[PDB]
């Protein structure tokens, strides 16, 4: 059938089948120049590198490893969408009645990393697949799958990577060591198109996390970490910017000291710590590890001595023995503060600490679920998720160039020297649009962001905003109802506080709620049309009423 | 700061 594509669609008479000399014209027909060119180059260089050209000798008479063969191929097909399809039939050109069994493995070689990294365009599929499906038993269904899963999961956003090329050679699926905030770390089976989204999925299911919103996959390599959510990024495209890294920094693109850990990144503004023990369990440890290291770093001693108080419990209980406490406290506390003072006077105010509070003499859990939610109040920036952004159009927000942190508390506008220019509260958000530009509205102001992340920035807000909509027992009244002989209606005036008395916002459902009038304090019947939710799961402020109305 | 977390190096965009 691809015959048949090749009979309709090849533009200059090129041969259906395999050539050994370059490419007058390409082989499909592209309005756009420079898509012209690069085809005929693409094609100069997939000859090149199944040996159906010869490679030069110390335009395109430069040389190449074929690695960087392989990334020139896969970066056009990546970058430039047209060639995507154009370079198909070009290893379909060279891989159809391609007698030598070298040339011919290398132009299977070269679409299992194709198909792992881009799709064909609607009008092309089909044939592809056919012609995949009279491949050799080996690579044959092996490149279907690989197509069905990048179909799947979107176009790879970087080349193939040093160990996917590995993969290929092995036609295999790829082991990858996940470090968990525990210290153990579970080994994952991965193929190109995986994605955070379904990573994190393994790893839930592998530990059992049932409550899995905000932790998120992040990878470190040389001094340097970045974060792939649990979003739809693609880690073997992480892992490709770690190797162009290690080349730029001079060792092997194979060296790869890189590293992926599993990490909670957000607190959801729901967030219950006693919902999930296994939750609790991670973030506990994460936590503690944190402080160890200074990444949580605490403004006012008595929150460090009641966490170390609290971490005895768990370890220790009711049994108060300096021997056991002198030794924890400088595995916990930090160096630098460790060092600050005597063991002595650390043992004494962790053990005093210890005394006071724990009179009831409490699970472990209770006790870790009590430091997890203390630190989703001591660090709400650090528990955020961090943006690049840049104002457009604004006031109170002068800087031009900016980081976006968003997380529980709301949405925090960032320094590039980390001081915080503007807080937001969700309750405070009337609307987040993205077009690569940004549409933020507030209950007062109205600014336009120029981010790349826009779009996940403002899907974000979105499940943070349903999330606190669907919990709201709170709304305010937008027309009146003045009272009758009916006492079975509420009364209430515009802009009133209604309560809705255990009526959770989602169930709207139903037309009528009943609750009771904050400032009446009358309790009746409401029209569900009347109400409008406020996203809060704390009682609004007169401050957040009066900006309401 | 918040950009660098000890023990995971520095944050990139």
């Amino acid at each position: 059938t691809f015959p048949k594509f090749a009979v309709t669609y090849f533009q200059k008479s090129a041969s259906h089948t395999h050539i050994q000399k370059p490419l007058r014209y390409p082989l499909l027909y592209h309005e756009n120049d420079t898509d012209h060119s690069a085809a005929l180059d693409v094609w100069i260089i997939i000859l090149r590198f199944m040996g159906d050209l010869p490679e030069p000798v110390v335009i395109s008479d430069r040389p190449m490893s074929n690695l960087e063969k392989v990334h020139f191929i896969v970066g056009y097909a990546i970058m430039r969408p047209g060639l995507r399809d154009e370079i198909y039939c070009q290893i379909c050109k060279q891989l159809s009645e391609n007698y030598k069994t070298s040339s011919r493995a290398r132009g299977w070689i070269l679409l299992s990393l194709c198909l792992g990294c881009f799709p064909p365009s609607e009008r092309f599929m089909k044939y592809l697949l056919n012609f995949i499906s009279q491949g050799p038993p080996s690579y044959g269904p092996f490149c279907a799958e690989r197509l069905q899963r990048t179909f799947a999961n979107g176009v790879r956003a970087e080349p193939p990577t040093w160990l996917e090329l590995q993969a290929v050679k092995s036609k295999k699926h790829i082991p990858i060591q996940v470090i968990l905030a525990t210290g153990r770390s579970l080994t994952i089976s991965v193929d190109s198109a995986s994605t955070s989204r379904e990573i994190c999925q393994h790893v839930a299911q592998k530990q059992g996390l049932r409550d899995n919103l905000g932790f998120s996959l992040q990878v470190a390599v040389y001094d340097k970490f970045w974060s792939l959510g649990s979003g739809c990024d693609h880690l073997m495209d992480a892992v490709a910017q770690c190797e162009q890294l290690a080349r730029e920094r001079g060792e092997s693109q194979r060296q790869a000291p890189w590293r992926i850990y599993f990490r909670k990144e957000f607190f959801t503004p729901w967030h219950d710590s006693q919902e999930d023990p296994v939750s609790t369990e991670l973030i506990y440890h994460q936590v503690l590890r944190g402080v160890w290291s200074g990444e949580y770093n605490f403004e006012k001693e008595e929150e460090l001595v009641e966490l170390l108080a609290r971490h005895c419990y768990v370890q220790l209980g009711a049994t108060v023995k300096s021997n056991a406490v002198q030794e924890l406290l400088p595995s916990c506390v930090p160096s630098k503060l460790y060092r600050t003072k005597s063991p002595e006077k650390w043992a004494s105010l962790v053990t005093a600490a210890h005394a006071k509070a724990q009179y009831t003499q409490a699970t472990p859990l209770a006790v870790r679920e009590q430091t997890v939610e203390a630190a989703r109040l001591l660090w709400p920036l650090l528990f955020s998720r961090l943006f690049e952004v840049t104002t457009l159009s604004g006031p109170r927000l002068p800087k031009t160039q900016l980081v976006l942190a968003i997380n529980w508390k709301g949405m925090y506008f960032l320094d590039q020297k980390e001081r915080t220019l503007l807080g937001l509260s969700f309750a405070e958000v009337m609307g987040l649009v993205a077009n690569k530009k940004l549409l933020l509205a507030t209950l007062q102001e109205e600014y336009e962001f120029v981010s790349p992340s826009s779009v996940a920035i403002a899907e974000m807000v979105a499940l943070f905003l349903g999330g606190l909509k669907e919990r709201s027992v709170f709304a305010m009244a937008l027309q009146d109802r003045r009272a009758t002989d009916d006492i079975t209606l509420l009364p209430f005036k515009k802009g009133d506080l209604l309560i809705l008395t255990k009526k959770q916002g989602l169930l709207a459902s139903e037309n009528w709620a009943l609750g009771q009038n904050d400032r009446t304090g009358k309790t009746g019947l409401v029209p569900t049309a009347c109400l409008y939710t406020i996203p809060s799961v704390t009682k609004p402020s007169t401050q957040l009423l009066s900006l309401l109305a | 700061s918040i950009l660098n977390r000890p023990g995971l190096g520095s944050i990139v965009f």
